[PDB]
RNA sequence: GCGUUCCCGAUGCCGAUGAAGGCCGACCCGCGAGGGCGGCUGGAGGUAAGGGAAGUGCGAAUGCCGGCAUGAGUAACGAUAA
RNA sequence: GGUGAAAAGAACCCCGGGAGGGGAGUGAAAUAGAGCCUGAAACCGUGGGCUUACAAGCAGUCACGGCCCCAAGGGGUUGUGG
């Protein structure tokens, strides 16, 4: 109401006009007026229990693995970030591009490799998170990576 | 599911007069007659019933005394007067009505009862110069 | 068959001309002419002109032949009105509406046995 | 022939071949036969005798190509601030085919 | 996210309008003159379906009575003549016999007075 | 804006109903001698004119 | 429980072999809010399952903004110096 | 605030003082023709169907009957009656 840009004059004398009684054209029943309970810029975060934030990443990796879609990799012939080389790899790597693939590795070069494949979500190891894990159909990660994720909870 | 409707009948009249009767005690029976309340092919919305004709008007008994005891306010002109009329009058000065009125206040209020009253045909007879098929009822 | 005319945004209240118009609805072109010719109203001069053109069209454009045509139908519609302020006593001020009209007229051929 | 059978707390008069709704019956299938009570023979050259509930054994033979029907309706009670349009009744119908008397 | 009134309403009204088509004036042109009507129309129908039932109850008695009155007897007497006789029948309605096939009725009448011999 | 005032919007019915008697009336014209044109009765129309009386122009 | 706007589902799926919205319908499905089907219109968007968020539903506040009515072809047409 | 992909924005003839129109022509579309997408409602019309000048009303509802478009049914209207 006050946030609006109008005057505060009282449009009408208030008592002998027949017209309805009124304040300023800022009144929210005045079209031009200000919104009543409009949305105000506010934050949405809260602190989800750490001990849960993790037990959650647990169920993450877990599930995917129980359905056998979890895969600890190691052999990476992909160099100097080359989409081809990577695509080639995955092929014999057993990933033709049918299921979405969350690729996580401490190797930025490989990162680049698939950094552009529509069916892949490349993610540094320290970025693992239940969303993306769940988001993709298949989780694939460097041995190193699987270790840190393990370090994050053994 | 069922239904029970009558087609276009044929008005079967009736000539009648029991001037030895009390109007009303009679009128009713006449009215009862008017609308087909006796004829078992009822339809209150149709307008089928006897074309009742009463002859030898008046001569009608009328219980206790209505020697000006029976008044006919019926008429309310408009400016200040509600002209009243005792029986004796109507009897002498053109009767018939006597019975007519008795019938109106027995026939329903709608354009029908209005239509039914159009059936009744009373005269100060005997003599009903107006029939081709008088089926005198008792 | 039929020849149309329609002269939009005339500037005369509908109600006003609808009158001259209903005066010729369905009639010999030959007759309507005379009619309007001596009908004392303002609509005349308007519905006149139009109806006169429907004729033209009828011929020039649809080869219908004057002599055989009449007034298949005709009617009038409200147009966008011009609001105007009218100084009222004690500074009241009102909005007068100079209404406007859409006169449509459609000729047609009468018969041929 | 004439006849008057009772079904669903209601009684109808039937002839030698026809019918309409009658109200849901455990006659589960369409092509099935059921016989409802009778109340007045029919007077024709075959009889014309009624009697106390006419429970004279004889009944009507009825088949029935049906399937729980329905129908519009809309029952809107309404007082005052009280509205309850919350009602749609189609009512289950049961079509029958009257056979013999 | 600002949820505009958008369409919703218009539709919400077209509905009620259809319902009130053929009515008198704004009664069938006003998103609300209509409403108000459809309300009366509400109970009216409902209250009537209740009437109609007992409407014919009476609608028949007349027939029955004004039918068996021809055989010198009261619908009153008549009925009783049955109850004390036995006849979960006739159904004031099915006394349609008094009209279609009146001979069927005849036996009944005579059947009636019988119980009152 | 003052004393006596409409107590209800008049129904589109009674509105038209009031106009029943508004219908215009066709003028009344007649043959007219010389020209096979039209003129209203008892009138000198500017074309042929009259006899013993002037008008427009002719020969 | 039903709907409205929005996000996840979406580098997805419908979509000119016609989206959204509109205008019809005596069909079907829901107790109902509504949900489908079909036919004209429209011409470029739409958004499942299952979930998450709200500026989320109007008939009344002499509400506010706009449009159009009624009175009404009525009163008037502003000095009786012509 | 929004023509259209593009002005290709309507040559020429006709009616008309003009304005507007009718043909012609452009365009996928002109009920896309210029404060031009879609175009709802109120509101004003033309045509058609049923219906009304003896009858008393919150305007509807129930019931029969008649008239008009598809047929052991439905729609539309409504003359009496409740
Ligand atoms: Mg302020
Ligand atoms: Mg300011
Ligand atoms: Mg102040
Ligand atoms: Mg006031
Ligand atoms: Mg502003
Ligand atoms: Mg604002
Ligand atoms: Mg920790
Ligand atoms: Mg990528
Ligand atoms: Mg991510
Ligand atoms: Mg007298
Ligand atoms: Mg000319
Ligand atoms: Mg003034
Ligand atoms: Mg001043
Ligand atoms: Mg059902
Ligand atoms: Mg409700
Ligand atoms: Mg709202
Ligand atoms: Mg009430
Ligand atoms: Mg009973
Ligand atoms: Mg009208
Ligand atoms: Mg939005
Ligand atoms: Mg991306
Ligand atoms: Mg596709
Ligand atoms: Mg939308
Ligand atoms: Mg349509
Ligand atoms: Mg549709
Ligand atoms: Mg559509
Ligand atoms: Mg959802
Ligand atoms: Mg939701
Ligand atoms: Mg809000
Ligand atoms: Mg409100
Ligand atoms: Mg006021
Ligand atoms: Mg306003
Ligand atoms: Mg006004
Ligand atoms: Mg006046
Ligand atoms: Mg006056
Ligand atoms: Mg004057
Ligand atoms: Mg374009
Ligand atoms: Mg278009
Ligand atoms: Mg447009
Ligand atoms: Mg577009
Ligand atoms: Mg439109
Ligand atoms: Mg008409
Ligand atoms: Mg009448
Ligand atoms: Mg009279
Ligand atoms: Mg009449
Ligand atoms: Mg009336
Ligand atoms: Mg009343
Ligand atoms: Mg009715
Ligand atoms: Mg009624």
């Amino acid at each position: 109401r006050g946030e609006v840009a109008y005057s505060g004059r009282k449009i009408w004398p208030q008592k002998h006009t027949g017209r309805a009684r009124h304040g300023d054209i800022g009144a929210p029943i005045f079209v031009g007026g200000g919104v009543v309970f409009g949305p105000k810029p506010r934050d949405y975060s809260y602190t989800l229990p750490k001990k849960v934030r993790k037990k959650g990443l647990a169920m993450a990796v877990a599930d995917r693995a129980r359905e056998g879609k979890l895969l600890l990799v190691e052999a990476f012939a992909g160099v100097n970030g080359k989409t081809k080389e990577f695509l080639a790899w995955a092929k014999e790597a057993g990933l033709d591009g049918s299921e979405s693939v969350l690729l996580v590795t401490g190797n930025e070069l490989v990162r680049r490799a698939a950094r552009n494949l529509p069916w892949v979500v490349t993610l540094a190891p320290e970025g693992l998170n239940v969303y993306d894990i769940v988001r993709t159909e298949r989780l694939v990660m460097d041995l190193d990576a699987w270790e840190v994720f393990q370090n994050r909870i053994g | 599911m069922k239904t029970y409707v009558p087609k276009q009948v044929e008005p079967r009249w009736v000539l009648i007069d029991a001037e030895g009767k009390t109007l009303g005690r009679l009128a009713t029976k006449i009215a009862t007659l008017l609308r087909g309340k006796h004829r078992p092919d009822w339809t209150p919305n149709v307008a089928m019933g006897d074309f009742v004709v009463v002859v030898n008007a008046d001569k009608i008994r009328v219980t206790g005394k209505k020697l000006e005891q029976k008044i006919y306010t019926r008429y309310s002109g408009y400016p200040g007067g509600l002209k009243k009329i005792p029986l004796e009058k109507m009897l002498a000065t053109h009767p018939e009505r006597v019975l007519e009125h008795a019938v109106k206040g027995m026939l329903p209020k709608g354009p029908l009862g209005r239509r039914l009253f159009k059936r009744l045909k009373v005269y100060a007879g005997p003599d009903h110069p107006h029939q081709a098929q008088r089926p005198e009822k008792l | 068959m039929e020849a149309k005319a329609i002269a939009r945004y005339v500037r005369i209240s509908p109600r006003k001309v609808r009158l001259v118009v209903d005066l010729i609805r369905g009639k010999s072109l030959e007759e309507a002419r005379n009619i309007l010719r001596y009908t004392n109203k303002r609509g005349a001069y308007f519905v006149a002109k139009v109806l006169e053109s429907a004729a033209a069209n009828a011929v020039n454009n649809h080869d219908m032949l004057e002599d055989r045509l009449y007034v298949k139908a005709a009617y009038v519609d409200e147009g966008p009105a011009l609001k105007r302020v009218l100084p009222r006593a004690r500074g009241r001020a009102d909005i007068i509406k100079k209404r406007t009209s859409h006169i449509t007229v459609i000729l047609g051929e009468k018969h041929g046995k | 022939m004439f006849a008057i059978v009772k079904t669903g707390g209601k009684q109808y008069r039937v002839e030698p071949g026809l019918k309409l709704r009658v109200e849901k019956l455990d006659a589960e299938p369409g092509a099935t036969v059921e016989l409802p009570v009778l109340l007045l023979g029919g007077e024709k050259t075959v009889v014309g005798t009624p009697v106390v509930e006419g429970a004279s054994v004889v009944a009507e033979v009825l088949g029935h190509g049906r399937g729980k029907k329905i129908l519009v309706s809309k029952f809107k009670a309404k007082v005052q601030y009280r509205r309850k349009k919350g009602h749609r009744q189609p009512y289950t119908e049961l079509l029958i085919k009257e056979i013999r008397g | 996210p600002r949820a505009k009134t958008g369409v919703v309403r218009r539709r919400k009204h077209k509905k009620i309008l259809k319902l009130a088509k053929g009515y008198w004036g704004l009664r069938s042109k006003s998103f609300r003159k209509a409403r108000e009507t459809l309300f009366a129309a509400g109970n009216y129908a409902y209250a009537h379906r209740k009437r109609r039932k007992r409407d014919f109850r009476r609608l028949w008695i007349v027939r029955i009575n004004a039918a068996c009155r021809q055989h010198g007897l009261n619908y009153s007497t008549f009925i009783h003549g049955l109850k004390k006789a036995g006849i979960e029948v006739d159904r004031k309605n099915l006394a349609d016999l008094a009209v279609r096939e009146p001979q069927v009725f005849a036996e009944l009448v005579e059947r009636a007075k019988a119980a009152q011999g | 804006a003052k004393h006596p005032v409409p107590k209800k919007k008049t129904s589109k019915a009674r509105r038209d109903a009031r106009r029943s008697h508004h219908a215009l009336t066709p003028p009344t014209l007649v043959p007219c001698p010389e020209c096979k044109a039209m003129k209203p009765p008892h009138t000198v129309c500017p074309e042929c004119g009259y006899y013993a009386g002037r008008k427009v122009l002719e020969v």
